[PDB]
RNA sequence: AGGGGAUCGAAGAUGAUCAGAUACCGUCGUAGUCUUAACCAUAAACUAUGCCGACUAGGGAUCGGGUGGUGUUUUUUUAAUGACCCACUCGGCACCUUACGAGAAAUCAAAGUCUUUGGGUUCUGGGGGGAGUAUGGUCGCAAGGCUGAAACUUAAAGGAAUUG
RNA sequence: GCGGUAAUUCCAGCUCCAAUAGCGUAUAUUAAAGUUGUUGCAGUUAAAAAGCUCGUAGUUGAACUUUGGGCCCGGUUGGCCGGUCGGAUUUCCAACGGGGCCUUUCCUUCUGGCUAACCUUGAGUCCUUGUGGCUCUUGGCGAACCAGGACUUUUACUUUGAAAAAAUUAGAGUGUUCAAAGCAGGCGUAUUGCUCGAAUAUAUUAGCAUGGAAUAAUAGAAUAGGACG
RNA sequence: GGAUAGUGGCCUACCAUGGUUUCAACGGGUAACGGGGAAUAAGGGUUCGAUUCCGGAGAGGGAGCCUGAGAAACGGCUACCA
């Protein structure tokens, strides 16, 4: 049944931009992948996107361009020290100068370098690059 | 547990030294001792009202509570003024980095003053031992009856 | 999904967008609430109601032109069954089943569908028995199945 | 997400699953059954020393042809007993029966040598003193 | 393909598409008011009925059930609304 | 890819498709390039002089050279309706 | 344990062949084959390929349901019908062409979306023999089923593809 | 894998190589091992999907409930100046953080004790044509927390901090002649003394203490036995 | 209630029927004293800790006790076993 929401909205993303398509339908949406999909915009990683409404659990298109190779996500919401997170960054983002760990905090959702700045910790969420 | 007699022992029930001067006539009968746990825990009313006796009773007794104080969830209520209680909580296994389901069983003392059934949150406090087993006693309801009445017969 | 089979039927209703309405239904929750119960009092399940409405009458969506959904004017009402009605039809069916599994030991594909029907009835009735809507300790037995519905 | 429960309170899981896989490491089920200090003629020791009870002329195996020199020893605190290989050419007439020797692994984990078939040992010392020394000229071998 | 408006599909290629991979979900049937002119008022009457919908004076019959749509009597008239 | 102080560094910024924006490297022997001409008055096409366009030996192969065309020579201003945005 | 016992036919006896021929081929033919009431629980029980969910790509058939159509045919007087035709849509058993991709390959729309490694969950393997052997437990009338080791030995065994 | 007669593997002589006051060998274990796999494996045919479905434990489990906008104070990096005799702060500027507001908006709460803060203001004003600026009592802020009562749906996470043994480890300082170490030492009037030290960090699971209120659970009002008075 | 320095099934008497468990009780094994730590260096891990410091246990095996503030002491005693 379906198990992570995100999951499936991240991997979609993903999807479309392999197969150089522009715009993806997802299905069903959150406040979660909104949070998420509104971080990687703040850093080009996509155009917009248009909450389409059925009066149910929602839709997204979003407009993407091509600065994206992948966005995926943590599949348990593992426990980050703030200590850790270097440890989460270095072992799945390219190089220490681009690209984000989103993750998730009391103080919410933001990518690592702004979770960084705001010396907050939580669960970790995902990543863009 | 008690329920009903009061003196339904072998030895006399009583209050420690809370002498009744059978000489002055008085409306209460006997004199009753009592006292509030501190911490902030009110001693519930059933406890000045009634007339059980129990030594282990923490507003009532001749106990003291100190130390620490937990909460759990009641599991078995068989035992006459004594329960268990059982306190889950989850265990950090690092190298996999996730947490496994554990839990312990705690006796507990469990004054008249308090009814408890099968299921009902409880808090409890630190005890000189009192049993074998029992190092803790109850000191207030965090529940209730978990909706039993909303639970009855047809429209 | 699809519980005890590996039928992958997508079919269902698509309820509409528009929560309110139908403008062109004149007519008022005065009106229909009172049909809801007529029903209710003949004996139908709100199920049947809801159908007996939806086409003699204009009742599209009996939520809609009454905030409320037909079970809970029902309640409300106390025309409300001893247990519920997919509870009762489950039941009503695994009796029936029982019932040819009785009349022809010899049947072996019939005590798998008991089993099956039964697990759903116990897994269901769990869930109501979570829920407030049946007494704890509400228990399924085919020696008194047969009572609960007729 | 084929297999391993990926939970975060699956951990429990996770361990006993481990615990009971190791038991497929070859080297993991020989350590906790003690399989040195139930079987292997050794305690689970470097060394043994032994009695040499008969000088025996094993042949190597194929496709090797040859007669490989070989001492069969009863280990002191053992009375097990076990062949072993006396290294270098001569060194067979080093040993002599009764005499006390020390033997030592092959270093091929148990497991024997090469084309030595069985033996899974081989000699170090005769008398208190060294093949090695003896074998060169460095030291004489002791009396009675 | 490779590059188009999800948001605004065409009207006859959203029409053929299934009523639930629309863009929005809705349903595709339809409500009517039927009459058989022996009596003067008319009722109305769902597209898929299931129901074998009596008239409201007279027990003569209106339309059978289907698979889907139901099947009118002989001589009726509708419209959708 | 500057460095310390300004000086651009490292060699070769390369080309990109102008239908996904994807880098198009050496050994992308599939990709493209093609000028299309810029015309004046009365026919005749003014030489040296084109609107330029990238494709990606990916698009290519996926089939979609011919309509990501389309879409891009028609909104930049040489095609009039063809193609549609919506499906 | 009854019944049934046409057929074909473990066993057995034969004719032949053969160096031999306990076989292959031919004849006889016990049990069996069928059924009831009980057992047994195993097959290469196979797609040698867990289940639920998402996503990624082209094509023509077909099976079931459906919606559309001043389609064809049935003639009666035109319909109603029924069967056929064409477009679509769900859900089936499958085939085709592809390669974005995957793989040791053979191949694979999953065996894809994995060092750019995390949706959920179950189960099994960890070199080859020894060996599904020993031992205990357990189930069974039996045959056997399930659970299931070690010592010791050994440099390979194995898989796909190529040339011979 | 060499040796069955010209042995590049044996037995030697020569010569040569590697590490060197040290260097073989045996056993164990660790790295190599993504061959135990959380990070991170494999299972069509190489070892491996239980014949099949139900199902308890266990793990797992769709979306939705204060968002968006407005004003206020005050921090720390960095620039462009340097006022100054290496570093200084005001206004100018970004940018990134913290705090308190008002937007229909519990802050648990009433009863004083307290006030630190302006809607105050009472005069006016150092001084750039004045809201640039603070001393300043007489109507008008709560919460900053005392202490006394009366009462609080449960948790997970995460921040910061306390409480902490030393040697060990990481690491500062010091030229044990070097170094391993050690915790010394270093200046002079070297005839009656001057002096720097003996840091710092890690110390997590648990228990305690404080900030946050995303993510994920829990409880609540439906036979109203509801909530305020 | 007795006993203890004192809580306490610690022991006794009366009374009751409880306590633990697939979140692994109970039992078996340990070539098991626990820690500070040690070895292996991307990380995650793996393995080791009799042994310089802290805690505990012992004094051939058991049990018992005297003295004393403190021992169930062993370079104290008493008894049995070796
Ligand atoms: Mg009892
Ligand atoms: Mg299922
Ligand atoms: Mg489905
Ligand atoms: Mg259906
Ligand atoms: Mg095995
Ligand atoms: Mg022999
Ligand atoms: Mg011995
Ligand atoms: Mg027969
Ligand atoms: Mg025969
Ligand atoms: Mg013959
Ligand atoms: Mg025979
Ligand atoms: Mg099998
Ligand atoms: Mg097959
Ligand atoms: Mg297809
Ligand atoms: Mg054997
Ligand atoms: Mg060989
Ligand atoms: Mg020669
Ligand atoms: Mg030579
Ligand atoms: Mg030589
Ligand atoms: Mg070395
Ligand atoms: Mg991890
Ligand atoms: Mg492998
Ligand atoms: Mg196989
Ligand atoms: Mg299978
Ligand atoms: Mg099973
Ligand atoms: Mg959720
Ligand atoms: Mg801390
Ligand atoms: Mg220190
Ligand atoms: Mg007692
Ligand atoms: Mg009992
Ligand atoms: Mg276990
Ligand atoms: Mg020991
Ligand atoms: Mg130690
Ligand atoms: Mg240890
Ligand atoms: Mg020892
Ligand atoms: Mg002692
Ligand atoms: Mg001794
Ligand atoms: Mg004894
Ligand atoms: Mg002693
Ligand atoms: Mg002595
Ligand atoms: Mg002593
Ligand atoms: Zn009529």
């Amino acid at each position: 049944t379906r198990s992570s929401v995100l999951a499936d909205a991240l991997n979609a993303i993903n999807n479309a931009e392999k197969t150089g398509k522009r715009q993806v339908l997802i299905r069903p949406s959150s406040k979660v992948i909104i949070k998420f999909l509104q971080v990687m915009q703040k850093h080009g990683y996509i155009g917009e996107f248009e909450y389409i409404d059925d009066h149910r659990s929602g839709k997204i298109v979003v407009q993407l361009n091509g600065r994206l190779n992948k966005c995926g996500v943590i599949s348990p919401r593992f426990n980050v020290k703030i200590g850790d997170i270097e440890k989460w960054t270095a072992n799945l983002l390219p190089a220490r100068q681009f690209g984000y760990v989103i993750l998730t905090t009391s103080a919410g959702i933001m990518d690592h370098e702004e979770a960084r700045r705001k010396h907050v910790s939580g669960k970790i969420l995902g990543f863009v690059y | 547990s008690t329920e009903l007699t009061v003196q339904s022992e072998r030895a006399f029930q009583k209050q420690p030294h809370i002498f009744n001067n059978p000489k002055v006539k008085t409306s209460k009968r006997t004199k009753r001792w009592y006292k509030n746990a501190g911490l902030g825990f009110k001693t519930p009313k059933t406890a000045i009202e009634g007339s059980y006796i129990d030594k282990k009773c923490p507003f009532t007794g001749l106990v003291s509570i100190r130390g620490k104080i937990l909460t759990g969830t009641v599991v078995s209520t068989k035992m006459h003024r004594t329960i268990v209680i059982r306190r889950a909580y989850l265990h950090y296994i690092p190298k996999y980095n996730r947490y496994e389901k554990r839990h312990k069983n705690v006796p507990v003392h469990v004054s008249p003053a308090f009814r408890v059934q099968v299921g009902d949150i409880v808090t409890v406090g630190q005890c000189r031992p009192i049993s074998k087993t029992v190092r803790f006693n109850v000191v207030k309801v965090s529940a209730a009856a978990g909706k039993a009445n909303k639970q009855f017969a047809k429209f | 999904g699809r519980m005890h089979s590996a039928g992958k039927g997508i079919s269902s209703s698509a309820i509409p967008y528009s929560r309110n309405a139908p403008a062109w239904f004149k007519l008022s929750s005065e009106s229909v609430i009172e049909q809801i119960v007529k029903y209710a009092r003949k004996g139908l399940t709100p199920s049947q109601i809801g159908v007996l409405l939806r086409d003699a009458h204009g009742v599209t969506q009996a939520r809609v032109i009454t905030g409320n959904k037909i079970m809970r004017i029902l309640k409300s009402n106390g025309l409300a069954p001893e247990i519920p009605e997919d509870l009762y039809y489950l039941i009503k069916k695994a009796v029936s089943v029982r019932k040819h599994l009785e009349r022809n030991r010899k049947d072996k594909d019939a005590k798998f569908r008991l089993i099956l029907i039964e697990s759903r009835i116990h897994r269901l009735a769990r869930y109501y028995r979570t829920v407030a809507v049946l007494p704890p300790n509400w228990k399924y037995e085919s020696a008194t199945a047969s009572a609960l519905v007729n | 997400g084929k297999g391993k429960p990926r939970g975060l309170n699956s951990a429990r899981k996770l361990r006993v699953h481990r615990r009971n896989n190791r038991w497929a490491e070859n080297n993991y089920k020989k350590r906790l059954l003690g399989t040195a200090f139930k079987s292997s003629p050794f305690g689970g020791s470097s060394h043994a020393k032994g009695i040499v009870l008969e000088k025996l002329g094993i042949e190597s195996k194929q496709p090797n042809s040859a007669i490989r020199k070989c001492v069969r020893v009863q280990l002191i605190k053992n009375g097990k007993k076990v062949t072993a290989f006396v290294p270098n050419d001569g060194c067979l007439n080093f040993v002599d029966e009764n005499d006390e020797v020390l033997l030592a692994g092959f270093g091929r984990k148990g497991k024997a040598k090469g084309d030595i078939p069985g033996v899974r040992f081989k000699v170090v010392k005769v008398s208190g003193v060294s093949l090695l020394a003896l074998w060169k000229e460095k030291k004489e071998k002791p009396r009675s | 393909v490779l590059v188009q408006d999800l948001l605004h599909p065409t009207a006859a290629s959203e029409a053929r598409k299934h009523k639930l991979k629309t863009l929005v979900q809705g349903p595709r049937s339809y409500f009517l008011d039927v009459k058989c002119p022996g009596c003067l008022n008319i009722t109305t009457v769902f597209s898929h009925a299931q129901t074998a919908v009596t008239c409201e004076s007279c027990s003569t019959i209106l339309c059978t059930p289907t698979g889907g749509k139901a099947k009118l009597s002989e001589g009726t008239s509708f419209r959708r609304k | 890819m500057e460095n310390d102080k300004g000086q651009l560094v490292e060699l070769y910024v390369p080309r990109k498709c102008s239908a996904t924006n994807r880098i198009i490297k050496a050994d992308d022997h599939a990709s493209v390039q093609i000028n299309v001409a810029k015309v004046d008055e009365e026919g005749r096409a003014i030489p040296g002089e084109y609107v330029t366009y990238a494709l990606s030996g990916y698009v290519r192969s996926r089939g979609e050279s011919d309509d990501s065309l389309n879409r891009l020579a028609q909104n930049d201003g040489l095609l009039k309706n063809v193609w549609s945005y919506s499906r």
